[PDB]
């Protein structure tokens, strides 16, 4: 229900590799000098470029697991009313490369998100089926 | 002209003459 | 570059 | 031997209705209807109309095997919405479109 | 064909030239009567007869104007040149090395060779029209095709098989697609 | 190192993790006494042969 | 079978409407499968279709004789002038939903021949028919009700 | 060979095959003609008597 | 269009397939891989025309 | 029919291989497949 | 209102128009109606009395089946199985006969026009063979020389193309939408550039250019179908679309009707 | 063998188109591709049919009955 | 019928007009293909027989062939080719179609999985939709070259509880592979489930493929103008390699290594160069071809063809052969009457340099007939020998 993690991200680099509808993202947090993010992003619904300030969220749920999907009815008070791009998926690996800097791996139906950072920020994110919300 | 050398295409006429004189089953008859 | 049929009258022209 | 006559191909077979509304198990207020004697031309037309309905959750059809004038259709409405009557809404909508459209088409041609 | 490497034109050239080529077609299109036949070519000694043994001691050039005179689209098949000069014969037409069944194959030189063999096999059991008097022949197990059709991609030789008059199939409109998995 | 062999162990372990949802960064509730013994305990149930003679 | 050793039987017959159709409303009468091509390398079977599509449009007859200078381009460039895609492709629509096919289709006429082996002269069954005289095992031969 | 190690049989049929994706893997399409010809005996049991009687 | 080349026997069309044979009155030289004392054999099938 | 009237036969070195000399005298393509391969040729 | 129509050009047997403001499925669903499920009249049963042609009986009989007949008032007849009739009736079928006899030394061609109704019509405008050629001749049925005869009697019955292609009120049905590929429904196979290679459709001008340099309207839908019916000649084109819409209207009505069985 | 009824793919009635087509060549000496333009089979599902039909029935009639 | 596979028990589904129909995946073990092939069927006559069929010779039970302890049956056709296109990252499916595809799964639970993309236009990816057919609890991973949990080039494979996570589904994963997915299903959930797996995977992919379409055309063999030119350079450079070696032999320079004659050694480098040249040239083809190019899609899916096929179609037919050697001198010192004597240059000894795309010259073409024929005779012999030996 609560944002499991949020940060403001600048695209250090975009790789539009090999495809027509998906590309890579090199996100480096201005807030913390150690939270680097690589994530596949659909260009068609979210064109990007170098040094784009992008809000990134997790949002384990949208309320403000045995839940068949349905279309939104009308202005329903879900999240992403403040955001613009949403993907649903689920993490599949927690990797602790180093000192308390911790890295995770999420897959959104074939769209992959690698995120790393210190422990104290990332304690609350434990393998839950996560959302993803982006604006600006 | 009539003394000039021939092109490849003209050979079919020759082949057409060849079959006109012989036919396909010459040897059986011959 | 395909087959042909209408060169015959050239022989009459050649005649 | 095996090859049927063609009035049973589009006119109803005896004893059995043209459709078989069957209660479903997977979802509450969901149903499956087996349309006999007809195929895509009727099928895909019906399915697209259903999607217009907001109160409809899930609606899809398939043709089991190319040999028959039959095809399944699975409709799942939101709670408090009978699929039968939910289906009833779709038909009137289509015929109203067609009935208007024939009139609309007549106009253009009749203006010639 | 008979190559005369002797010629006042400074190079080899065939003993056959436009004149006879003109004359040959003249005999055909008669249908005044002269009948300048094939044998007249042999009588003129412009085309020779060659068996296997005779092939041992000759030098056959492939295509006359391709090689006989002395001396670009990549899609054209790459060929050899006429570096050699002492020819004695040139092939009348290279496409004639095929048999009766083989000749019907369009663009055989664009096929994997065993495929040609397969077509030559089936082509013998191709339903069609075998004779024009089938209504009076009382043979066993005759097969006639309702609406035959001359092939669109014909072959120069095929006219000499009367194929255009007694075709053995139809020109179907074919779409190559994994459409329905059937 | 690769040789065709009976029942796969790699795959069996994976199921165990995904069946019990192995919570990493935790101390295991095992005893080294059990592990070594359990392996040797199991190895006497892989009965290709049923006899009781020395030869068997 | 085609004229290139691609023999094959009919799988199923689809009605006119259900077949895919191009923008011009032309439904192919016969559909073969792509996987036959790369393995067998029967390039000619493709070209003949390409050549024939030109021949029907222009009115020529495809001089498909083996050893000529006729390149693919000479056909291809010729085709382009008639208003169809240069490589013989064609946008097509599914016959069920009438929705544009995500991929294009190779299309055009091609010579096809019918072979002797009709199904009705190959299918038979037997449940306690006649037996031989010498061995009393069942006789052979579908014509004589074999086994 | 020709009559002991191999022999003709009844209750068999042969024809041409054809793919169909809409059949379960362990299934087989059989022409209705053959089904009307080939047959397999069954025993009259209380469970199936009426059905078998119906087939009669 | 029928072009002959075939005989009719008791009302049935028949065709004599061409047969192949080695040349007559021609000398040929063969080796012999077998340990037989004859290393080379210069065979010739002679015939009167 | 035409192919049949131009068919060659050969009773049984290796004859099945298409020999160089066969050039332009027998068809390099038309040959029945199987027990007859190479043994049956056509002009 | 609802969906909109607009005619571009209209010939004797061809009609071209632009169907707009309507879902893709219905447009296609309309198409499949026109091709197959429309009533039409065609020769069904033949009883050859005298045949001396060089053509097989069923051969000639089959060709007779594919002969279009005027069928404007087809609805004024009864489906062959619906009649209690004895194999036919004046209100169930049209009986056609044909007598052809080679008399000229040159070959005597037999044409569709040599068919004649030998039954009551009740004033219906059906059963007349269609003569689409200007020259009054029908479709060349058979060639005859002196000494050959052809006496037969056909029976024409109200059939629907889904059974057999003879009852086909329509021919090739051109059909297209989204001429510029702005809905991204198709990926253009190409060697250097799709645009240089793939020719533009005839209707690409009728809609605005792709206006490149903008995001693609992912939530846009498909309308403005550029259909083009081509009547074979049994009924005028205007009927084809109208009757096709009529039939489609009937079937859906049948569902709703059958739905009321509770 | 004789002027098939409507083209298999399309279905445009094509039987009547034959003699007109034949009338063109022996009289106006048109090219076939140009001929059909005058004839009116502008599509090519038919443009095949007349182009590649064989008129075998003509040779059939040479047999006295 | 030389397998235990070659005879299996089925279940009868009576159908319309007269052919035998079977699921496509079973076409492999029979080595059957609808080129007009015929198959015999036998009907048991007793309860003990019937059980003895449905309990021992059951088609599901034969999936894991004991011959080589790897699955003998797989998803092998267009379905294989199609499913690869379904599992790309770029693939997406709209809701309206996702309903039908879901409906095609006969045993689908009745739940619509949450789309992998929302806001805007809720959109699905093939991998998730495909995962529906895969039963839950299945776990499997394959780590090929360049594999990473990031998976840049999307190689490898990884599933978790019946949900694809990354990787592109292909033969090396769903085909008849040693560690393939179908192998795992059988071991994990039994063979009986694995039958339902085919019944699910096929109908889904086929339905989606039917609405995405797939075709091959002449352009699929066309090479880029530059690439064609580069090919010519590759062929030409080979000639120089041949030319120098040829003269070196004529100068009594080449030294055969111990165990073979000069001519023996001389042929080795010649043939090795031509094969090298073709294979190097084929690399130019396969590398260049666009990912749109269908024949490269089919090759990458593994459903048909190979590297060699596209090499001959597009780049070069390569060197013909007979008895492992080049075209010997049928005539005196020369292969054809069209050549001067003593011509060991590749185009004379039987190397075709053209490609199937643009046809062969007669001399080249005739050679290919002999090389093609040699297979037919051999294939005929192998039917004679192998069949006998096996008995
Ligand atoms: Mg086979
Ligand atoms: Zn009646
Ligand atoms: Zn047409």
């Amino acid at each position: 229900s609560n944002t499991l993690f949020d940060d403001i991200f600048q695209v250090s680099e975009v790789d539009p590799g090999r495809y027509n509808k998906v590309c890579r993202i090199e996100a480096a947090s201005t807030t913390q000098d150690q939270c680097k993010l690589t994530l596949d992003i659909n260009v068609e619904l979210f064109p990007v470029a170098a040094q784009d300030s992008l809000t990134v969220t997790i949002a384990s749920s949208l309320n403000l697991a045995t839940r068949s999907w349905r279309p939104p009815q009308a202005g329903d008070r879900s999240l992403a009313d403040d955001y613009d791009y949403v993907m649903y998926g689920t993490a599949y690996k927690f990797e602790e490369v180093s000192k308390d800097l911790i890295a995770v791996y999420y897959s959104f139906g074939g769209l992959l998100m690698r995120l790393e950072g210190n422990y104290r920020n990332l304690n609350n994110l434990k393998q839950e089926n996560a959302y993803l919300l982006i604006r600006r | 002209d009539e003394s000039a050398p021939i092109t490849a295409e003209d050979s079919w006429a020759v082949i057409s003459a060849f079959f006109r004189e012989k036919g396909l089953v010459s040897q059986q008859l011959d | 570059f395909i087959k042909r049929d209408r060169m015959r009258r050239n022989f009459l022209r050649m005649r | 031997m095996n090859a049927p006559d063609r009035f049973e191909l589009f006119l109803l077979g005896e004893g059995e209705s043209k459709l078989k509304i069957d209660p479903d198990t997977k979802a509450p207020n969901a149903v499956v209807i087996t349309f006999e004697k007809e195929d895509h031309t009727l099928g895909n037309l019906i399915r697209a109309e259903l999607l217009n309905d907001r109160k409809v959750l899930f609606a899809a059809y398939k043709v089991e095997h190319p040999f028959f004038a039959r095809f399944k259709l699975r409709i799942q409405t939101t709670e408090g919405y009978d699929p039968k009557d939910a289906l009833k809404n779709a038909c009137n909508s289509i015929i109203n479109k067609l009935g208007a459209l024939k009139t609309n088409f007549e106009t253009e041609w009749n203006l010639q | 064909f008979i190559v005369e490497d002797d010629e006042s034109l400074g190079h080899k050239e065939l003993k056959v030239r436009k004149g006879h080529i003109a004359k040959l077609m003249a005999t055909e299109y008669q249908d005044d009567v002269e009948e300048y036949t094939w044998s007249s070519l042999l009588n003129e000694g412009l085309v020779e007869y060659i068996d296997a043994e005779e092939e041992e001691s000759i030098l056959i050039a492939m295509q006359p104007e391709d090689l006989e005179p002395a001396e670009v689209d990549p899609a054209k098949r790459i060929r050899v040149s006429h570096h050699a000069t002492t020819f004695t014969h040139c092939e009348i037409h290279p496409s004639m090395i095929l048999g009766v069944a083989a000749s019907i194959i369009p663009f055989p030189d664009h096929n994997q060779s065993p495929r040609n063999t397969y077509q030559s096999a089936m082509g013998k059991q191709a339903m069609g029209v075998f004779l024009t008097n089938y209504n009076v022949r009382m043979d066993t197990m005759a097969n006639i095709l309702y609406y035959p059709q001359k092939p669109l991609g014909t072959t120069r030789a095929m006219e000499y098989l009367k194929f255009r008059e007694l075709p053995a199939g139809q020109n179907a409109i074919v779409a190559i697609a994994c459409y329905s998995g059937y | 190192a690769n040789w065709p062999l009976p029942v796969n162990i790699r795959r069996i372990i994976q199921n165990a993790q995904q069946t019990f949802h192995i919570d990493h960064t935790k101390p295991s509730d095992l005893t080294i006494k059990d592990i070594v013994l359990g392996v040797k305990d199991l190895q006497e149930n892989l009965l290709v042969l049923r006899g009781k003679n020395e030869i068997i | 079978a085609s004229r290139h050793g691609q023999k094959g039987t009919i799988g199923i017959t689809y009605r006119r409407e259900d077949m895919p159709f191009t923008a011009e409303g032309i439904v192919p009468d016969l559909i073969i499968n792509p996987h036959a091509i790369p393995s067998r390398m029967t390039v000619a079977h493709l070209i003949e279709c390409l050549l024939s599509k030109v021949a029907a449009l222009s009115g020529n007859e495809g001089d498909a004789s083996p050893f000529t200078d006729i390149t693919v381009e000479g056909i291809s460039k010729l085709l382009r002038e008639h208003g169809y895609q240069s490589r013989g492709f064609e946008v097509m629509y599914n016959g069920h939903t009438g929705k544009k096919l995500m991929a294009q289709i190779f299309f055009g006429p091609t010579y096809y021949q019918r072979l002797r082996h009709m199904v009705d002269d190959k299918i038979h069954a037997r449940a306690r028919g006649p037996m031989q005289v010498l061995t009393r095992q069942p006789v052979e031969g579908r014509s004589r009700d074999g086994g | 060979r020709g009559n002991l190690m191999g022999k003709r049989v009844d209750f068999s049929a042969r024809t041409v095959i054809s793919g169909d994706p809409n059949l379960e893997l362990d299934q087989v399409g059989v022409p209705k003609s053959i089904a009307k010809t080939l047959t397999y005996p069954e025993v009259v049991t209380p469970y199936n008597i009426d059905r078998l009687t119906q087939l009669v | 269009f029928d072009m002959g080349g075939y005989f009719i026997i008791n009302g049935s069309e028949k065709v004599l397939i061409a047969q192949e044979r080695s040349a007559g009155n021609i000398v040929q030289v063969f080796k012999k891989a077998a340990p037989s004392p004859i290393s080379h054999v210069a065979e010739i099938r002679s015939a009167l025309e | 029919t035409l192919s049949h009237l131009r068919r060659t036969n050969t009773p049984i070195a290796k004859p099945r291989q298409l020999h160089n000399t066969h050039w332009g005298l027998v068809c390099p393509a038309e040959t029945p497949e199987g027990q007859a391969c190479g043994l049956v040729k056509n002009l | 209102e609802g969906p909109q129509v607009k005619i571009r050009e209209a010939s004797k047997d061809n009609v071209d128009f632009i169907l707009s403001n309507v879902d893709l499925a219905m447009a296609n669903s309309l198409r499949r109606v026109m091709i197959a499920e429309i009533p039409t009249l065609a020769i069904d049963s033949v009883e050859v009395e005298t045949n001396t042609t060089v053509l097989a009986d069923e051969f000639i009989a089959h060709r007779l089946g594919l002969i279009p007949l005027q069928s404007m008032d087809i609805e004024q007849l009864e489906y062959s199985r619906d009649c209690f009739c004895e194999d036919h009736c004046d209100k169930c079928s049209v009986v056609l006969t044909l007598q052809a006899f080679g008399e000229s030394e040159s070959t005597t061609n037999v044409y569709s026009k040599d068919l004649v109704i030998v039954s009551n019509l009740m004033g219906r405008n059906i059963g007349h063979p269609i003569i689409q050629d200007k020259e009054g001749n029908g479709v060349l049925i058979c060639k005859l020389r002196k000494g050959q005869e052809l006496k037969l009697t056909c029976v024409a019955k109200k059939g629907i193309a889904k059974e057999h292609a003879k009852w086909g009120p329509a021919a090739a049905i051109e059909f297209e939408y989204d001429p510029w590929n702005k809905l991204k429904h198709t990926d253009y196979w190409y060697e250097q550039d799709s645009a240089k290679e793939w020719p533009q459709s005839k209707n690409c001008e009728y809609e605005d250019p792709p206006n490149e340099g903008d995001p693609f309207d992912y939530k846009a839908q498909a309308d403005t179908f550029y259909m083009n019916v081509e009547s074979v000649g049994s009924i005028p084109v205007d009927q084809v679309v109208v009757r096709g819409i009529d039939t489609l209207q009937k079937k859906v009505a049948s569902i709703l009707l059958a739905l009321t069985q509770m | 063998m004789i002027v098939p009824v409507r083209c298999f793919s399309c279905g445009k009635v094509v039987g009547d188109k034959w003699e007109s087509y034949l009338n063109l060549l022996q009289e106006d000496e048109l090219d076939e591709g140009t001929a059909l333009s005058r004839l009116g089979l502008k599509r090519y599902c038919c443009r095949r049919m007349i182009l590649t039909h064989v008129d075998l029935i003509e040779k059939f009639l040479r047999y006295n009955p | 019928s030389l397998h235990k596979m070659s005879m299996m028990a089925h279940r009868v589904k009576v159908i319309p007009y007269s052919t035998f129909r079977l699921n496509l995946s079973v076409t492999s073990p029979y080595n059957a293909d609808f080129d007009g092939d015929e198959m015999n069927l036998h009907v048991p006559q007793s309860e003990e027989t019937r059980a003895e069929l449905s309990q021992l010779c059951a088609v599901p039970l034969q999936i894991v062939s004991p011959q080589s302890n790897k699955p003998c049956m797989g998803i092998v056709q267009d379905t294989l080719c199609g499913i690869r296109k379904l599992t790309l990252r770029d693939t997406f499916i709209e809701l309206d179609q996702v309903l039908n595809m879901l409906y095609w799964v006969p045993d689908w639970d009745g739940v619509i999985p949450t789309p992998a993309i929302i806001k805007p236009k809720p959109l699905w990816s093939g991998k998730q939709i495909l995962s529906v057919a895969i039963p839950n609890g299945i776990h499997l991973q394959r780590f090929d070259e360049g594999t990473t949990l990031l998976s840049p080039k999307d190689n490898g494979m990884l599933i978790i509880d019946g949900q694809i996570i990354f990787g592109v589904v292909e033969k090396k994963t769903v085909g008849s592979s040693n560690g393939g997915l179908i192998h795992v299903v059988t071991r994990e959930k039994g063979p009986q489930v694995c039958a339902k797996l085919f019944g699910n995977i096929q109908k889904v992919v086929n339905f989606w493929l039917l609405h995405n379409g797939f075709s091959t055309g002449i352009g699929d063999t066309i090479a880029d103008g530059p690439t064609m030119r580069e090919i010519t350079e590759t062929i030409a450079e080979a000639k120089k390699k041949v030319l120098d070696v040829t003269k070196e032999a004529q100068a009594n320079l080449l030294t055969a290594k111990h165990g073979m004659t000069l001519r023996e050694s001389f042929e080795d480098n010649v043939v090795r160069f031509l094969n090298e040249a073709r294979d190097k040239a084929g690399r130019l083809a396969e590398v260049n071809l666009k990912d749109l190019n269908n024949v490269k899609q089919m090759v990458m899916a593994g459903s048909k063809g190979s590297f060699i096929n596209i090499a001959q179609m597009s780049a070069c037919v390569g060197q013909q052969s007979v008895e492992g050697k080049r075209i010997a001198f049928g005539f005196v010192d020369r292969t054809l009457p069209h050549f001067s004597k003593d011509d060991y240059s590749p185009e004379s000894k039987g190397f075709v340099e053209n490609s199937y795309l643009r046809g062969l010259t007669p001399q080249e073409f005739f050679f290919h007939a002999m090389g093609g024929r040699e297979g037919l005779i051999d294939t005929a012999v192998k039917t004679a020998e192998t069949g006998y030996i096996q008995r």
